RNA sequence: GAGGUAAAGCGAAUGAUUAGAAGUCUUGGGCUUAACUUAUUCUCAAACUUUAAAUAUGUAAGAAGUCCUUGUUGCUUAAUUGAACGUGGACAAUUGAAUGAAGAGCUUUUAGUGGGCCAUUUUUGGUAAGCAGAACUGGCGAUGCGGGAUGA
RNA sequence: CCUAAGGGGGACUCAUGGAGAACAGAAAUCUCCAGUAGAACAAAAGGGUAAAAGUCCCCUUGAUUUUGAUUUUCAGUGUGAA
RNA sequence: GGUUGCGGCCAUAUCUAGCAGAAAGCACCGUUCCCCGUUCGAUCAACCGUAGUUAAGCUGCUAAGAGCAAUACCGAGUAGUGUAGUGGGAGACCAUACGCGAAACUAUUGUGCUGCAAUCU
RNA sequence: GCGGGGUGGAGCAGCCUGGUAGCUCGUCGGGCUCAUAACCCGAAGGUCGUCGGUUCAAAUCCGGCCCCCGCAACCA
């Protein structure tokens, strides 16, 4: 057909990913992995640091982060819980050259989780990841190849998708 | 403000890789591993049993490497598997040990070795190699390449491995990759091994769809409703096939609906040609006049 | 020019020669060579030097850097 | 002070081909030889077992000896006022064979054709190969070919 | 077959290096000043290089060979496949390039010597040296004779 | 100097740059893209290496036993190493 | 002629930017009971071939395209070099005699070939 | 050719054997005194000569360079 209007290449989420980078263990890190396993329904993973710096505190391949990636419609569920906190509001620079995006929510408590003494308040970082059908021939081991100029994502396609499909305006 | 990155010196030291790596279709440390031989035998041939599969074929070819490109001994394929009754599943693990079979079973016919050496006759699920018989020809011997493939418990490239095996060929391997091994008590269940042959998981998915998702059931199954073939039907079909494998493996070529000919004038229409030089000169000295 | 070039002279070991060229300037062209380069549309100024005509490559971006280009 | 150790002066001897690193190309493998093969000794650097000495790098020399991935290969070295007999062992990666071997048996069967040949016929044929002789006379016409006449040119300068 | 010196190259990688120009200012100064990017421009490398000689260097040019048949084995092959060494048969002075060959092969035993030096060419240190240190060949030493008046 | 920095298998891809995400900035962690090796490989330098020889995971002790053959230095002795 | 599996040589095959592609094949593509692996069925595993799509992969074509490869009354018998002389020149160096002989440059051409097996409007 | 030194304003530690810059005096703020000194309570002040390198980590370990003070320079 050669067309751009075939069912094949329609825009859909590959992946949110949460973050929480608090700058040290034990506690802290305790706690923001147990809201991670609380909002995303899975055990998440620390990350360490990959080198020492004395300004932040940080010490070389140290658990200081922790992170979870979701994908399916648990993803969209958790983005449209982070855009209501956002209020369907974002800006333009948030999109990556890419036709990626995210944002960044100050307590998760505000995404409707119940206060624990156990777990305090964290913030959030969210990233969604977009993509197209046939994402899979740049990941499989055998004949991996890259994607047609055309069915690459992009920071215009992605916004018009994202206000089109979310009912929400995005600032230049 | 950072330097551009494809230029003319990188294009012109780069070294491609081996065209057959770039593609991603041969691992070339594993393919010299499986490929060269002891220099003291000197122009025997090593034997390989490639084992490919599609979205929907199964391909096991027994092959021999030389200096002008590998040469096929016998050749089987899961689509060659409506000849011996097995319509559906044609990616099975069980269409795996049936085309293992077969292979097998077409490669002892093709050397003369069908009576010596007969195989697993009564398939139980148990871990055997081919043994040789005193005072004769030893068992034909070849080594498993599952090329990019990932080396998993269960995977269908041993359910391959596991039908030569059992057809006579004589394939060196260890059962704790097959479904069966429990790596805590390191054994083989061979009662869910034979279970694997003969389509058994498959037959427990249909009844249990059936009888709790029947409208999925229906949908994925439609092949079986429609041939009406229970979930208590697939056993024989699979023991048949195996039977049917062995009285008669000769390979049977599709007759062919047209000849070379045909073919080929009828794929020229669809071929651009490529321009002469003067076409391109012409080209360019139109696109120099519009600039005028 | 020849006279200041003799005064240099004098400054450097063994012997040298004051020589003329027949070329344009410092471009690698004699002087009708880079005259008929000149009036033909094949060369723009660079700063102190200058660029030349490529009948290889992209064709738009050699019509476009040469806009007076005769082609012939 | 100074050093003669194993590998010493081969920067560039045991370089690989620009544009040809990396993996060793199927063909090498698939060789056979054979005692009383005549081979070329060539190491390749990113094959470090096996490996010629720098000294029979680029030396022929007679199979004598074929195990699982190598070859014993003999060469004559010139020790003092007489040459010793090397035995060399070599992984298949850095040996080749030598093409003027293969040159030479074909001719064997040339000569055995022809002399086959003339026998049939009745006759003899000489199969000694001869050096390349003066020219005989010829006859050189000019038509659309008159002698045209050169001189040498005068002196110029293009600075 | 092998090689990386001579030469060459640097709008080719590494490193060195003169000059403008067009952009970029989102990046730091005072229309600039430097930086950055792009296309250019002058000049280089014993311990840089895509390329790459000449001289020098490895190997072969058959009888211990070639072809046909089929013997041995505990090695090898799925094998009746090979591998190595053979029986029997055939191929004869062009027995498989040139030129030469006071013949070829083999052994024992023992002297002196283990300060060198010179010339052409290549070449290192040094301002240089009838200086010091290497490479190949020829010499002197060990050698008179004709020539260079005289002179290793 | 190293029980792994030795052996085997597997999975992955490095320097760096660009564009994006609460606190967060030149440097924290998360995402995608480009990336012929511009990284890494105990230690000098040269050579070698990309579905690896690099990084990470799993299992290990062939860094074992017997005594011959060979290469370099070379007298074709010894030692060292291979 | 197309395509697939396994290849040989390993860019005439690579790279960028467009376009086109019937049949089959390949592919993307659907699902998670079972073997299996994940922070995540994304990759890996398994099941169906059933609901779809040539959009991408893949193949071909296009570009005074980059790169690569090849050629030459291109440069150049130049640079370099073996041998020779009681040759020239204060010397650095140069010519001649008998030989060998580059690279850059310039211009033009090309842009995978192919083995085994299977299959196809 | 060597050897030691280079760290708050001054004179010195810390080096060795990497993870914190310590001492006395001085400087500044307040107090006591009619005032000053002494005395009392407080506070600042050395990115370690400099350019690199290694190391997860440099005053420290590893080179070049700069300044300061010294030792050796013999047989005729
Ligand atoms: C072209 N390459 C040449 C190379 O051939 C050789 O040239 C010699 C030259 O040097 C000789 O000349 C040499 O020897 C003579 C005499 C003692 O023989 C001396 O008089 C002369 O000064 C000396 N240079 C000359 N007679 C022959 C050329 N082939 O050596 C010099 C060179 C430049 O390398």
């Amino acid at each position: 057909s050669d067309k751009s209007q075939n069912v094949m290449r329609e825009l859909r989420i590959e992946k949110l990913v949460l973050n929480i980078c608090v700058g040290e263990s034990g506690d802290r890190l305790t706690r923001a992995a147990k809201v991670l396993e609380q909002l995303s329904g899975q055990t998440p993973v620390q990350s360490k640091a990959r080198y020492t710096v004395r300004t932040f505190g940080i010490r070389r391949n140290e658990k200081i982060a922790v992170h979870v990636t979701v994908r399916g419609p648990k993803a969209e569920e958790i983005l449209e819980r982070g855009l209501k906190v956002k209020e369907y509001q974002l800006r333009s620079k948030n999109f990556s050259a890419t036709g990626n995006f995210g944002f960044g929510i100050d307590e998760h408590i505000d995404l409707g989780i119940k206060y624990d003494p156990s777990i305090g308040i964290y913030g959030m970082d969210f990233y969604v990841v977009m993509g197209r059908a046939g994402a899979r021939v740049t990941r499989r081991k055998r004949a991996r190849s890259t994607i047609g100029n055309s069915h690459k994502t992009n920071k215009e396609d992605t916004i018009q998708w994202f206000k089109t499909r979310y009912d929400a305006e995005v600032l230049d | 403000m950072q330097k551009e990155f494809r230029t003319s010196a990188y294009h012109s030291r780069f070294q491609t890789p081996f065209r057959r790596r770039q593609e991603g279709k041969t691992d070339y440390y594993q393919r010299k591993r499986l490929v060269t031989q002891h220099k003291a035998k000197y122009n025997s041939p090593k034997y390989r049993l490639v084992v490919r599969f599609t979205n929907k074929d199964i391909i096991a070819q027994i092959v021999s490497a030389h200096i002008t490109g590998d040469v096929v001994f016998t050749a089987a394929y899961a689509h060659e598997l409506p000849r011996y009754g097995i319509k559906y599943g044609l990616t099975n693990w069980s269409a795996a040990y049936a085309v293992g079979l077969l292979v097998a079973r077409r490669a002892l016919q093709k050397l003369g070795l069908d009576e010596t050496y007969t195989g697993v006759e009564e398939v139980e699920g148990e871990f055997e190699l081919t043994e040789a018989v005193e005072d004769g020809p030893r068992p034909f011997k070849v080594f498993l390449d599952i090329g990019l493939q990932r080396t998993t418990t269960g995977a269908r490239v041993f359910g391959v491995l596991k039908g030569a095996s059992d057809g006579g060929l004589y394939v060196p391997h260890s059962p704790n990759r097959f479904p069966g091994w429990d790596i805590e008590a390191e054994e083989l269940d061979a009662e869910l091994l034979r279970k694997y042959i003969f389509g058994g998981h498959v037959a427990e998915y249909m009844e249990e769809l059936l009888d709790d998702d029947e409208e999925k059931y229906k949908s994925i199954f439609k092949n079986y409703i429609e041939e009406e073939i229970e979930s208590e039907d697939v056993e024989e079909i699979y023991a048949n096939a195996h039977e049917a494998i062995r009285a008669d493996p000769s390979f049977k070529p599709t007759e062919k609906k047209f000849t070379k000919e045909q073919y080929k004038a009828e794929s020229k229409k669809y071929r651009q040609q490529k321009l002469t030089r003067a076409e391109r000169q012409a080209k360019v000295a139109k696109k120099i006049a519009e600039f005028k | 020019v020849i006279e200041g070039l003799r005064r240099a002279r004098y400054k450097f070991p063994g012997q040298q020669k004051i020589i003329i060229s027949k070329k344009w300037g410092f471009t690698p062209l004699n002087r009708d060579e880079y005259i008929a380069k000149k009036t033909n549309g094949e060369v723009i100024d660079d700063g102190a030097y200058v660029k030349f005509l490529s009948r290889k490559g992209n064709l738009e971006a050699n019509l476009q850097q040469f806009p007076n280009y005769q082609y012939s | 002070g100074k050093s003669r150790g194993y590998r010493s002066g081969t920067r560039y001897a045991f370089q690989r081909d620009f544009k040809k690193h990396g993996a060793i190309p199927l063909s090498t493998y698939l060789k056979v030889y054979k005692v009383g093969d005549i081979v070329d000794i060539k190491a390749n650097g990113s094959i470090q077992k096996g490996m010629p000495h720098k000294y029979y790098h680029g030396k022929t020399g007679i199979v004598y000896n074929v195990t699982k991935s190598s070859v014993g290969v003999i060469i004559n070295k010139v020790v003092g006022n007489r040459y010793i007999e090397k035995r060399v062992n070599l992984r298949v990666e850095h040996v080749k064979h030598s093409a003027c071997r293969q040159e030479f048996l074909n001719r064997v069967k040339s000569n055995a054709a022809k002399k086959r040949e003339a026998k049939a016929n009745g006759e003899t044929v000489y199969l000694k190969r001869q050096a390349a002789k003066p020219r005989g006379s010829r006859i050189i016409s000019t038509e659309g070919n008159i002698p045209q006449t050169l001189a040498p040119v005068a002196y110029e300068t293009f600075i």
